[PDB]
């Protein structure tokens, strides 16, 4: 029974590679935001990636609405997960 | 929304 | 039967550990002049949102706000050496600008692989088998994404 030095990571990233992440000055940034609020409502219940793949499915709904320079009104941003798990991961309480 |  | 499954698709972390773990948060606010950063406000209401869902989760939560990059690694190597062996797993956060393979700390670039070396199973032993989760608040690239409609 041995493992890979690299396993059982999982890197949550909040765009996906190449892409701008967008912030909102008073609530925070679009993914941490999401994050949190999944967090609040399941954390302690669903599966880490299940989360992800809601927080996933709620930032890609959004659209900037208002923008220091307009040139990203209208755009979108796609969160990204990249999971080295080998199991299930909860944060049932205890 | 900014640019982060 | 003689064919046991090994591989159960119910197979879970075991999260009965004394500790929940660290969660380390990396704040990062405002930037030297020879980086040329726009300083990203609003970020801590992002680190004030996370410390209190990692505290309603079970973790020990370190936020650090606007370190240098030596600051940085020495904060990361304080928790690669310490001890998890009661520890469900461990979580780190970063806050920053980032891109290519990067994220900013107060002063200079930070490779996102300087952040996860030190756990890898071969340095932090106390935690292999265990999760480590690192999460990115950062632009990784200029490029914008459009927005398409399902036909």
């Amino acid at each position: 029974y041995t493992l890979p030095a690299g396993a059982d990571f999982i890197m949550c990233y909040s765009t996906a590679e190449g892409y701008y992440s967008y912030r909102e000055t008073v609530n925070g940034s679009w993914y941490i935001q999401d994050l949190c609020e999944m967090l609040k409502k399941y954390g302690s219940e669903l599966e880490f990636t299940e989360i992800l793949t809601l927080v996933n499915r709620k930032v890609s709904l959004r659209s900037v609405p208002n923008c220091k320079d307009p040139a990203a009104i209208g755009k979108k941003q796609m969160p990204c997960f990249a999971s080295m798990l080998t199991k299930k991961l909860y944060f049932r309480p205890k | 929304v900014e640019i982060d | 039967f003689y064919k046991r499954e090994m591989f159960d698709p119910a197979e879970e972390y075991k999260m009965n550990h004394k500790r929940r773990g660290l969660a380390l948060i990396f704040n990062q606010k405002r930037f030297d002049w020879k980086l040329g950063l726009k300083t990203r406000n609003g970020t801590d209401k992002d680190r004030d949102n996370l410390e209190r869902r990692f505290q309603e989760l079970g973790f020990e939560v370190k936020a650090y706000n606007d370190l240098s990059a030596e600051e940085v690694l020495e904060k990361i190597q304080e928790a690669s050496t310490a001890d998890h062996s009661d520890a469900d797993c461990f979580v780190c956060v970063f806050l920053s600008h980032g891109e290519d393979g990067h994220v900013y700390a107060n002063d200079a670039k930070i490779e996102i692989q300087e952040l996860t070396n030190l756990f890898k199973g071969d340095k932090c032993q106390s935690l292999v088998g265990k999760p480590k989760i690192f999460i990115i608040q950062a632009c990784r690239g200029d490029k914008l994404d459009d927005a398409v409609t399902p036909m």
